[PDB]
RNA sequence: CUGCGCGCGCGCUACACUGACAGAGCCAGCGAGUACUCCCUUGGCCGAGAGGCCCGGGUAAUCUUGUUAAACUCUGUCGUGCUGGGGAUAGAGCAUUGCAAUUAUUGCUCUUCAACGAGGAAU
């Protein structure tokens, strides 16, 4: 099994590098197809390449399929997108506190298909090993400061990305009394994402919305009574968890049911939780000059 | 072999007073050699003739019997100071001055 | 070290001593494969010759 | 048959040797014995009262079983946990006056020797001789 | 006398913690650079939006 | 003022520029850990006599 | 005492007999460690201890370090008594870090010996 995970990760990295070179060529091939249909004259370096024309005659059709959106990009999520229900386990750090364990339970209840695991004495490579051995889609690690959580680590499996984020303004479910709160409904939640516009924003949108099981698309625009909101300002994604009734065709009553975060991501690594030496995709550039001026996501 | 190492280092032997053609092959030992001795020029025999206490066996023995061996030692000790400049006795001294 | 085939077979493994483990080697365990210093176990006739010379 | 001390279990050996060093009457005892603690990491002094023989036997066997050992290793060996009261336990070295004086005592009795050739203290050849002899004696009681 | 007297610790360029009095920074009004983005505090307009 | 009322100019010996004797920086060699050096494969195993 | 908005939260240590103490057995694993330097430190003395001192190995699977770690195991002492459970508070002394230790940095010794007898409702 382990040889298959290593081999498939190496094949994925090689295919991504080949896609970089092929994109450098296919930016030139899309000018030849647009000039053929519209008749505007093109560059001589493009029109006088015999290899480009000879291979263009075979590779028209994938460019047309990408224009129509009929195919999907080579990704770690596009293999099993809406086919499998992504199972995900939430774990603490090594010796958790009682409020960290209740918070772990609360963000377990945020996902309708998640499970929680007691860490105890569990070495982190064997944690990764057991996740790949039970075909989990995601793990989420939690770190507390003193009864208040300060970091999440959302890792996609078998070889997918980590998003490590630091938590702020955490208001737990376990602070309000049982007369006012209650047992959270476990229905498949709607999701809304607000303010993600860069390709890095669509990356974090993908690795956050593939944590939830896929919604049945027959009548999802009106059915379902539970929503989860990820909205970012100043690249600190703030998340709420509401439950709603549609009290009229023009009005809706919301009710806050879950914990509130404003998590800020500081590391997105193309590689799982065990790989400390995985190649990072983005990291929070503090101690640079304009790293506080520039806004990502 | 000492004589051939001396012949490839004969620029260093005459310390800048006489520079030589930079012939630097990978192997300094040629395939065919023969160690000989200058006999005599019949026109010059008062100062172009090494005495009995200077006709030595090898070439390295002649270099060592010559002068400026103190000059070689002076240049070697300057190189040794420049190469012991900051390596590890320096860091042992810094660590001792911190620990005191 | 991560992407290492556990069944690899070079033919220097029949003429080298492996890095072993701390249990098999002992207190003198570094992960470095030990090399030869050039010495060899010397037969009795040649040591008879050398000791006659000494 | 032939014998070492490695053929005899720890406690009955060290007790046999303790009873022998005691009986012998040659030993030096410093004098600050009884009024001393063994370590800063301890609460009470030893309960045997005359007990320097127990550590002398334990030291001498420890040295027999290896090349060379110094005062620092013995302090580290004979030390244990100190309760820092209400703050976590930590390991703490034992006293180097005890062990160094034991070594000097057993040196003057010719059962161990200085080893400046490598450092520390080595078992004496006469220490091998007497230790192997009492180790035999222990197995002869059994 | 002011020109000949010793400079104040604010007018010396390098003020280590031995020169000045104890809590003497609280009485000063200096500007300095900060590092990194602060975290946005959740205010009622943010939760309403 | 200083020449009249006889006070020397303030001079700091830590402030006066000096020549700095820099030894050549030599660093230690690489120190590979024992478990990594025993786990890495045969073609890249470390050979130390 | 951090944090959140005398009150609050995370904690450490206990109320002992599956124990405290004193000998004695004696067993890990992830680490780190000194160049233009004083880091990790064995051993030898001195010291009750903390520590001091003389040397020493290591830029390290090579030396510290088998990190002889702690619960733990054994043979003793104590005997249910706030008891030798507990070790707060406090006096006096000796040391180490540091330019500096008063509002007591930390370390050791003697002495002082508080609450706490399993935590209530709840959650």
């Amino acid at each position: 099994m382990l040889r298959k995970q290593a081999r498939q990760r190496r094949d994925y990295l090689y295919r991504r590098a080949l896609l970089l070179r092929d994109a450098e060529i296919a930016e030139k091939r899309a000018k030849l197809r647009a000039a053929l249909a519209s008749g505007k004259p093109l560059d001589p370096k493009i029109a006088n390449d015999k290899e480009l024309r000879k291979d263009f005659d075979y590779d028209v059709s994938r460019d047309i399929a990408k224009e129509q959106g009929e195919i999907d990009i080579d990704d770690e999520y596009s293999e099993l997108s809406g086919i499998v229900d992504p199972r995900v386990l939430v774990t603490t750090s090594r010796d958790p506190s009682s409020r960290l364990m209740a918070f772990s339970k609360e963000i377990r209840l945020m996902f309708p298909t998640a499970i929680r695991l007691n860490r105890g004495n569990l070495i982190l490579p064997d944690l990764v090993m057991s996740a790949q051995r039970e075909r989990l889609s995601d793990i989420i690690l939690l770190h507390e400061h003193r009864g208040t959580p300060t970091a999440i680590t959302i890792s996609h499996f078998p070889h997918g990305p980590t998003l490590m984020a630091s938590l702020h303004n955490v208001v737990l479910r376990a602070d309000i009394p049982k007369s006012i709160k209650g047992t959270v409904s476990e229905s498949y939640p709607h999701l809304i994402f607000e303010g993600f516009r860069t390709p890095l924003g669509q990356r974090v949108v993908k690795i956050l919305k593939h944590l939830f099981p896929p919604r049945d698309p027959t009548n999802n625009a009106k059915s379902g009574n539970r929503v989860i909101t990820f909205v970012n300002q100043d690249d600190c994604i703030e998340v709420r968890h509401h439950v709603y009734v549609r009290t009229n065709y023009n009005s809706v009553e919301l009710s806050e049911v879950g914990p509130r975060f404003t998590m800020r991501p500081f590391s997105i690594t193309m590689g799982t939780l065990e790989n400390k030496d995985a190649d990072v995709e983005w990291h929070l550039s503090q101690y640079t000059r304009t790293g506080r001026k520039k806004n990502y996501f | 072999k000492r004589d051939l190492q001396l012949l490839r280092m004969r620029d260093v032997v005459a310390m800048g007073k006489q520079f030589f053609k930079k012939d630097n092959r990978k192997d300094f030992v040629p395939e065919y050699c023969q160690v000989g001795t200058i006999i005599a020029g019949a026109t010059d025999g008062v100062s172009g003739r090494l005495t009995r206490k200077e006709r030595k066996r090898t070439i390295v023995e002649e270099v060592l019997s010559s002068d400026s061996v103190s000059k070689y030692k002076r240049k070697y000790h300057e190189i040794q100071e420049h190469k012991k400049s900051g390596r590890k006795g320096y860091y042992k001294k810094l660590m001792a001055a911190r620990k005191r | 070290a991560a992407e290492r085939n556990e069944d690899e077979f070079y033919f220097g493994m029949m003429s080298r001593k492996g890095p072993g483990s701390a249990l098999t080697r002992g207190k003198g365990f570094t992960g470095t494969v030990d090399g030869d210093r050039g010495n060899k176990a010397l037969s009795v006739e040649t040591v008879r010759l050398l000791k006659t010379q000494d | 048959g032939g014998v070492t001390v490695r053929d005899v279990d720890a406690h009955k050996f060290v007790a046999a040797y303790a009873a022998f060093l005691k009986r012998q009457g040659k030993l030096p005892v410093p004098g600050w014995v009884d009024t001393v603690k063994t370590g800063n990491a301890k609460e009470l002094p030893p309960q045997d009262i005359d007990w320097w023989y127990i550590r002398a036997a334990s030291v001498a066997r420890h040295v027999y079983l290896r090349k060379t050992v110094g005062v620092g290793r013995l302090r580290k060996v004979h030390g244990s946990a100190k309760n820092r009261g209400t703050r976590p336990s930590h390991h703490v070295d034992a006293s180097g006056s005890v062990d160094r004086k034991i070594m000097q005592a057993l040196e003057k009795i010719q059962v161990l020797e200085k080893d400046e050739e490598r450092g520390g203290r080595r078992i004496t050849q006469q220490g091998q001789r007497d230790l192997d002899r009492i180790a035999q004696t222990v197995a002869e009681a059994d | 006398a002011e020109l000949v007297a010793k400079r104040a610790w604010t007018l010396a360029g390098e003020a280590t913690a031995a020169d000045r009095p104890v809590n003497s920074l609280l009485g000063e009004d200096m500007e300095f650079d900060h590092v990194g983005k602060p975290v946005p505090v959740v205010t009622e307009e943010v939760s309403e939006s | 003022i200083r020449r009249a009322e006889n006070i020397p100019t303030p001079q700091n010996p830590n402030s006066t520029y000096r020549k700095i004797e820099r030894p050549e920086r030599h660093f230690n060699p690489l120190r590979v850990p024992k478990n990594l050096a025993a786990e890495l494969p045969f073609k890249s195993q470390i050979v130390q006599t």
